[PDB]
């Protein structure tokens, strides 16, 4: 979707803030919201493009502004909702209840040695999102090619700076999970992935830094030929 | 930036930190979530993976010109020669600094960043002013925000993780440290210089 996270390009958002230095974690609520999603993700909530999406998802307004985590919250309870695993109404009651007391017990649970062993793997394994696919690459090194001007209100990698400009295919990675059907809900469907290189007068026009470049990585449907 | 519609900092804190005790509370009782497994995940990225992990990847790479060419070839792959890989890493691609080419890394779309050898990203990278500037003005970005002056003749390569490949930039061997350690050259490589808003430390 054209959603405002789609940041790249934008004007006006102001100065970084970076302090000298700062925590992993700034506050315990955060560690909560991080460790989600590995829970989350096992539970079946929603896979990695789908847990993007629901964060595209936001309010505006508090997307720009919001502590990072505050967006993984936000997409946990938007695919609770969509599942049927969170009852909102539920969470409003809990919600207001640890508004008024903050020092409240979580619920009395056991410990689970499956949950460690889950973590371990998908840290130290990784959760590769590689696969093989029966058709070769459409494209190759050197081929010059035009990003699709498509614009779907659901998921997909589609960054509007680079809709409609033309660059040169860098490098074929192999195929890949892609996010214009899994971030929807609709499996999978993996195709070939390019790192697609654009210019930066290609991007932001004639007054572009004439020695810079942009690389962008576009799978398979994003892009057509225009010179071989 | 001032905004004059927002809370303060202490009463955003408040109430996220409710709403987020309140749906800890029921994905406990959904028995799929745990304090020990939060607990384990903040200690991974609290004090096993971080940034000293890719400064291991480049100290190498800076004194074995063979293991360069396969970091360089196959980033993944080479990476795991060091027994570093996993999560947000399953793909990575490195690319190399030189006289002629300065390479920076950005996700655009929310936070990308490769975990296995750098950890989790820093604030600034994941908000909206980096990410929306550099892919724009990445010159005068990296002058500006880090005093970092690349001369106009030189290329800047602005890298956008759209997928799940995972760009790591390998910062040039600063002058001055012919025949280092590995341990001593370690000291020169920060996460900075490996997202490439800055370079490896001179001296
Ligand atoms: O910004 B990212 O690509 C991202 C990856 C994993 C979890 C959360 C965010
Ligand atoms: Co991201």
């Amino acid at each position: 979707m054209n959603g405002v996270y789609d940041v790249g390009g934008t004007d006006g958002l102001g100065p970084i803030n970076r302090p000298a230095d700062e925590p992993v974690f700034r506050a315990e609520w955060e560690k909560v919201a991080f460790a989600m999603f590995p829970a989350t993700f096992r539970a079946g909530f929603m896979g990695l493009d789908e847990f993007r999406f629901g964060i595209e998802q936001m309010n505006p307004a508090e997307y720009l502004e919001s502590p990072y985590y505050w967006h993984w919250i936000r997409t946990y309870i938007h695919h609770g909702v969509r599942t049927g695993k969170i009852d909102l109404e539920e969470l409003e009651r809990r919600t207001q209840y640890y508004r008024e007391n903050p020092d409240a017990p979580l619920p009395e649970h056991e410990q689970k040695p499956e949950l460690i062993e889950f973590v371990n793997q998908a840290v130290y394994g990784g959760l590769p999102a590689s696969r093989e696919v029966d058709r070769p690459p459409k494209f190759k090194e050197g081929d010059v090619v035009r990003f699709s001007t498509a614009s779907p209100k659901g998921h997909a990698r589609r960054a509007r700076y680079v809709r409609g400009k033309t660059g040169t295919v860098v490098k074929h990675h192999g195929a890949y999970i892609y996010p214009d059907t899994a971030g929807n809900g609709l499996g999978e469907c993996p195709e070939h992935l390019y790192t697609v290189r654009f210019t930066a007068q290609e991007l932001w026009g004639p007054e572009g830094d004439p020695n810079s470049s942009v690389y962008y990585d576009c799978w398979e449907p994003y892009i057509e030929l225009v010179d071989t | 930036t001032e905004n004059i519609l927002r809370k303060s900092d202490e009463e955003i804190q408040k109430e996220i930190t409710a709403r987020v005790k309140a749906l800890e509370s029921m994905l406990i009782e959904q028995g799929i979530l745990t304090t020990s497994m939060i607990d384990r995940m903040a200690e991974i990225y609290e004090n096993e993976v971080g940034p000293h992990l890719g400064a291991k990847v480049v100290v190498k790479a800076w004194t074995d010109p063979e293991f360069k060419k396969r970091l360089l070839a196959d980033g993944t792959e080479a990476c795991k020669e060091l027994g570093i890989g996993g999560l947000q890493g399953e793909d990575m691609m490195w690319v190399e600094n030189t006289d002629e080419v300065h390479h920076v890394v950005v996700c655009t779309l929310c936070s990308c960043y490769p975990w296995p050898v750098l950890g989790l990203p820093p604030n600034w990278f994941k908000e909206p002013q980096y990410r929306s500037r550099v892919v724009r003005e990445p010159r005068q970005l990296l002058k500006e925000e880090f005093g970092f002056e690349v001369p106009p003749s030189k290329e800047i390569k602005v890298w956008d993780s759209s997928s799940e490949m995972r760009f790591v930039v390998l910062p040039q061997r600063p002058a001055g440290t012919d025949g280092w350690s590995e341990e001593e050259l370690a000291t020169l490589v920060t996460r900075e210089s490996m997202i490439g808003v800055e370079p490896a430390k001179a001296v």
